[PDB]
């Protein structure tokens, strides 16, 4: 299977035609993407075969192959880019500043930006190129508008 | 049944499109991963 680097789509044949369900990122040979685009299935990579091996239904996480590796994080002054996969549309970098989960526990950054609910799991990075977190698990707000965490995972 | 297709490199690109607003919420998260909006 191809492990090279970088951001992927994730495709179904289930539905009509081939549709995208999200996007994930390759790195360290592990491939991140959110439980809820593959709900913890196996993938395909051409003829080879990936198996989950981590995951979170509360995190909205999910690792192929190993733990999870991204570990970078907002410094919760910067502008951070959304590297946005669109269904049947080329990689675009969409760069914001990002807002805040207010929550219980703590506060995460939050993005505002609108895409289909098939652009989950494309990365935010910081300026250095590194995964801060992933897109697409948020909440709509007073407006009918899309703010989604910035999501990252723990290593180990 | 599922499958991947690579998208491109994760890259800094000098000059993207700059948008979005910065907006504070307050958030619940319940035990399924489901953020909500307090008020
Ligand atoms: C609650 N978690 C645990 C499971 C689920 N989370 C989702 C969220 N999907 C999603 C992702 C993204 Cl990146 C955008 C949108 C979205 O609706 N965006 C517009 C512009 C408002 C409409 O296209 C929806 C699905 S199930």
């Amino acid at each position: 299977g191809e492990t090279t680097d970088g951001v992927y789509r994730v495709m179904t044949r289930r539905l009509l035609g081939s549709t995208q369900v999200g996007v994930g990122v390759m790195q360290e040979g592990v491939f991140h993407t959110m439980w809820h685009v593959t709900k913890g299935a196996a993938l395909r990579s051409g003829e080879g075969r990936l198996d989950p091996y981590w995951g979170d239904v509360k995190q909205d996480l999910v690792s192929y192959c190993g733990p999870w590796k991204l570990d970078a994080a907002w410094d919760g002054l910067s502008e951070v880019q959304l590297l946005a996969v669109p269904p049947g549309e080329r990689a675009k970098n969409i760069q914001t500043l990002p807002g805040i989960f207010k929550t219980k526990d703590g506060d995460i950054g939050a993005v505002a930006l609108d895409y289909p609910a098939g652009t989950s799991g494309s990365p935010i990075l910081d300026k250095c190129g590194r995964v801060i977190g992933l897109y697409g698990n948020g909440v709509v707000i007073k407006n009918g508008s899309y703010v989604s965490a910035i999501t990252q995972g723990k290593r180990e | 049944d599922m499958y991947i297709e690579r998208a491109g490199d994760i890259t800094w690109e000098k000059d993207a499109e700059v948008t979005g607003n910065s907006p504070r919420l307050d958030v619940a998260l319940d035990e399924s991963g489901d953020f909500s909006l307090v008020e």
